[PDB]
Formats: C-alpha cells, structure tokens, sequence
C-alpha cells in the first residue's frame, strides 16, 4: 500500500496521532525481537567460546 | 398536492440511497468504521467550541 504524504492525517481511518504512535509500536517491535534475538544469541552454543 | 406526494417521495428516496451508499463506501474506503468514527468525533469537536 502507498500514501504519499509527507505527514499523513487520515489513511486507512486512521489519525495523525495513531500513525505516529504506529511507527513507534514497529519500531518497539522491532526492537524487541532483535534484542531477544540477541539473548538468544548470548545464550547460543557459538557464543561460549 | 398527491402528485406532488408521489412524485417527491421517488425524489427524495433516490437522494436518500446516493446518501447511504457515499457512507459505506466512505468507511470502506477510510478503514474500519471506529476509525471514521474517530476522525467524526474530532470534526464533531471543531464544530463546537471546544
């Protein structure tokens, strides 16, 4: 999907503020997964030695 | 005055279904229905004063 909009009010019924607070939620999630991806990692075989 | 009744119930009615259909494609069209109810409930504001 595209929008086209340097700062998007409403897409997909959805606020100015929502937006902003959705790409923080991504980011969040993101995060999240590669810091448990990296404790996985420290807790990984390869890493003991 | 019935012509006029029948003639403007038929008038009135094809206004009425243009109205409802521009609707549900408006809340298809913007998302969910909660969210098009955000946005009313915002503009809801701007036309008061608050």
């Amino acid at each position: 999907i595209i929008v086209e909009g340097d700062h998007p009010s409403g897409a997909g019924g959805f606020s100015a503020a929502l937006l902003a607070r959705g790409r923080e939620a991504v980011f969040l999630r993101d995060r999240a997964d590669i810091l448990s991806l990296r404790i996985q990692a420290a807790k990984s075989r390869q890493c003991k030695t | 005055w019935a012509q006029g009744r029948e003639h403007v119930v038929g008038v009135l009615q094809a206004e009425l279904e243009q109205c409802q259909a521009a609707m549900k494609a408006l809340e298809n069209s913007v998302g969910g229905r909660k969210k098009l109810k955000e946005v009313m409930s915002f503009v809801d504001k701007a036309r008061k004063g608050e």
